[PDB]
């Protein structure tokens, strides 16, 4: 329904799928990747019924779907199920074919290289698209916040990345890879509300956990002293409605849970928090840069939206941080989005038209082109 | 309170900034 | 006893389309109340928590 | 009457056996499922006179016979009287040889399996019929209903099975099967019309306290409040006539009789009800189907025509159901002829006409062929 | 028909009584409805506005 | 009665209890988590009788009782029920008084954090235990094997809990807690008897089946093998005689109950099995940890007394298992005594006094301290 061969432009993770085009300011939808099957026999016939179910579908029916992500913190496996996402995303969203746009997606710069060749594969042989590229979320990350400098905190659903870009260079020694994410805390959230008499362990609880989460969860800038009054008052609880209308009451679990960003030990992580992290990426960098990067630190990506997030990360690089210098967290409201809107950024640069896998350049070399030509 | 949640970024961001200005206008002597 | 039952079933089905109807109305009517409940309830929760959380400043 | 070889749709329980041709909104005949037999000596000749009766017949003559029924709480235990009754309902009645037409005959899923084969041997090996489908009395119920989605509460003469389905698909492990039925109400009344001093024993005895319950029965709303009053004032009491012009007047036990669906402890049950079999076989859905089931809870089958009975479910179930959520019961005009409507619905499907066993897959397989067959 | 009736009457009585029934916990209903409909939304609303001028600082 | 003031065990469950003295090797007093409560009106006088039965004397006059268990999934349902069931087993059995025998309690890792304080709570204030402990089953099973490193798969009636222990440390981020058990499997079993014509839904009912399943039930080595058979011959049925002399004759239920281990889809689970759980529990755990967890796989509790269990889960996880490793199985004939065994072992461990709560402690600080005190 483009008027234009704008490209395509999605960030398919682990959580959800954001997709627009180049030239846009945000993505026009944004959906869960999901792709549901049916757990139950069928007793009725004539009901139609799909073999599976995809996006908001997936999730409106359900109630008898078990609900499968392809995308395993960061990397495609189930690339047939995620054939069914991208043709939702573009088809039936976006009203788009990529046969006739060049399309952009986007992984983290230590991401395993089979997930860029997967990608690359499916969209040209599945979907016919005349022109594939691989951003990496950091570059995206930073082009969105309006920085070349600076650290990418992209906190979300699968995994924490800590990037140090410096006048728009990597500085890959320093980056800090942490198996540390959005997708445990909702599994961290099922058990501790468990231990409220309340236990989770199907799918649709899982989802119920996730909405609880996303709606009543932050961390607070000073974890110990809210703790203290969350588990001795009702005055810091709130309340959640399921739906099948029972009501949960959740008190300290409502930042115990976020707090696993700053203490993973809470979910068995080898881990000193996302603030060291941080912390470590920029100490590791010459001093000419840290200058720089200690200034501007970046969020990205989910969870970065919780109340306290960015004052309780400044606070901790600061305290471990040296005095004189300036210590500061960039965490605009373009929040959790803002890769898809890097991605609309370097899809639409002038400078970046060169940097497209074109449908011959790939049948020629196969996917593996994707590890050449995109960075 | 959405007027808070910016009023409250524009408030600490501007004056964070001015405090690090008022720091730095003293502290590089 | 026939007018009286056409009368009656007249009195049974007007009533019994009209409890239809009320039936319809207290659904309807349990929806908006539900509205009520959850937009009083998100609005008083949000504030009491945007406040709690949103102090400084 | 029929001009195409439709396909033949009977539902046979304790109670009564619909029948009639598939594509209509009714049975086109409906007999008790009764075979009677004659207890005395005769000593006139040249009278006629039978050594069986079978449905109309059976109760036409009922004076001197003794009255026996084929199926006991959901299954057939006598299949040559079935035979009797099939053979005059098809033959006499609709005046349609099976041999010509497709047969379905119905049963709720945790029925004893004998029951459906003997259904298919019968059909097969006695009316020659050229194919077979057993259906779920549940599936039957929501398509005459006009539902994909909802909880059968099967409340017939035999069994009540209160069988849940979503979107088309059985939920086996939350059927919750109960042993209290239609007939067992009536061995309450009769107990308490003893009480009351008049003795209901023997067949003819027998045939009026059912026809008692079926017409001066209803559940009361409120049942303490209807028995203070019932209890205290003739004027609630209501006068039934007895086949020989004598009357019985029947006061509180006038409701007393079904209030045993609230109170199977009327007649020795450790069970709480049909709203308690309606909440658990709810309750243990899956959290995401419950709130399309509660919404959609579905009466089938007889004992539904209590006037009372509308409210005293809804008020029953709303009362143990949760809040936010519309709590709802259907209780469709469907009723009580429900899964012969369902019957006719299914077996008319252009969908339906690949689920039929052949009688050829039959007699190479056997009657049990049913079993993978069917459902 | 005496029995139609009765049941018919019967049922006219249920059925007009349910409507009068449901007619009062309607009435019942929408009028603790209403104090919560233009109660909730005027506080929460009021709210908004004290709100708007809370923040004005 | 005892020359000791030891500590005593109980390992309370939603099935049975096993309670006994600490530093025996056995239980003392074995009882069923039953209270009952008589269903009839009575009509002869100066007869006795109870307003309520407990334990043995629950299944003993059974007939006419309803039988409920206070212990549901793992936790506390209904403590006034448990205070009789203490009661008698503290008083009547084991003939002791906990005044002077602090008494060691069990439960699951993440069970819910209530069931543990009112389980404190009661023994102080009702029982005035002089202190408390409230054990991980986990341990106890350990303790009992001989190991302080294993996957305890602690699958009795309530709910199977996957717990993973290393060098004695929880390891809680890999405990995979599943909603299948023991008390699952006989509500399987008493559908699929249905379908075989006899139906089982009273008090009196669920108790022979439970007793079917214990007696009858296996899972062997070969699902789908055994079912070709034992669907196609007699010669794998074994009869089970029901308490009025009648029989029963049960087939491939035998073997497909317990199949819902490997198999939960059977009564509506969302879930893999006990062995994807158990191998989850090793794989979520460090590396070098890994191979101490497959080496020392730990069954405990109920329903390790299946036949074939301990091979069949040896066998299971070894197919989801890396080659070259080697997955075993520690199944002693001790298999489901090592909780009592292990609290014995605990309760008398003189490097375990100091981890009692004494009757000081709790009530300075209530019943929530058995969260701070026992790990």
């Amino acid at each position: 329904d483009e008027d234009e061969t704008t490209a395509l432009v999605c960030d398919n993770g682990s959580g959800l799928v954001k997709a627009g085009f180049a030239g846009d300011d945000a993505p026009r939808a944004v959906f869960p990747s999901i792709v549901g099957r049916p757990r139950h026999q069928g007793v009725m016939v004539g009901m139609g019924q799909k073999d599976s179910y995809v996006g908001d579908e997936a999730q409106s029916k359900r109630g008898i779907l078990t609900l499968k992500y392809p995308i395993e913190h960061g990397i495609i496996t189930n690339w047939d199920d995620m054939e069914k996402i991208w043709h939702h995303t573009f088809y039936n969203e976006l009203r788009v074919a990529p046969e006739e746009h060049p399309t952009l997606l986007t992984e983290a710069p230590l991401n395993p290289k089979a997930n860029r060749e997967k990608m690359t594969q499916i969209m040209f042989e599945t979907f016919n698209v005349p022109a594939m590229y691989v951003a990496i979320q950091a570059v995206l990350s930073l082009y969105a916040s309006g920085r070349t400098t600076g650290i990418v905190l992209d906190s979300g659903d699968g995994v924490t990345h800590n990037v140090p870009i410096y006048e728009g260079y990597a500085l890959p020694h320093a980056i800090m890879r942490l198996d540390l994410a959005g997708r445990d805390l909702t599994d961290y959230l099922m058990k501790i509300l468990t231990e409220r008499g309340y236990s989770f362990v199907t799918t649709a609880e899982r989802e119920i956990v996730r909405d609880i989460k996303e709606k009543l969860c932050y961390v607070a800038l000073d974890f110990e002293n809210e703790m203290a009054t969350a588990a001795s008052s009702s005055s810091l609880e709130k309340s959640y409605e399921l739906p099948d209308g029972q009501v949960i009451t959740i008190g300290n679990e409502r930042f115990r849970c976020p707090e696993t960003l700053f203490q993973p030990s809470f979910i068995g992580m080898e881990s000193a928090g996302i603030h060291e992290t941080t912390y470590n990426s920029i100490m590791k960098c010459d001093i000419d840069i840290r200058k720089d990067l200690y200034a501007n630190n970046v969020m990205s990506g989910g969870t970065t939206m919780y109340p306290g997030i960015a004052d309780r990360m400044q606070k901790e690089i600061t305290a471990l941080a040296p005095s004189t210098m300036k210590i500061k967290i960039i965490a605009p409201p373009e929040r959790k989005y803002s890769v898809w809107i890097g991605g609309s950024i370097l899809a639409s640069l002038s400078t970046f038209q060169q940097m497209w896998i074109t449908k011959q350049e790939y049948d020629e070399a196969g996917p593996s082109i994707v590890h050449r030509k995109c960075f | 309170m959405d007027a808070i949640k910016k009023k409250m970024q524009m408030l600490k961001l501007d004056k964070e900034n001015a405090l690090d200005r008022a720091e730095q206008a003293e502290a590089d002597k | 006893l026939s007018d009286k039952l056409k009368e009656a079933e007249t009195r049974a089905e007007f009533a019994e389309r009209s409890v239809t109807k009320l039936e319809k109305s207290i659904d309807d009517l349990e929806d908006e109340l539900y509205a009520q409940k959850l937009k009083y309830k998100a609005i008083s929760e949000e504030l009491d928590h945007a406040l709690n959380d949103m102090t400084s400043i």
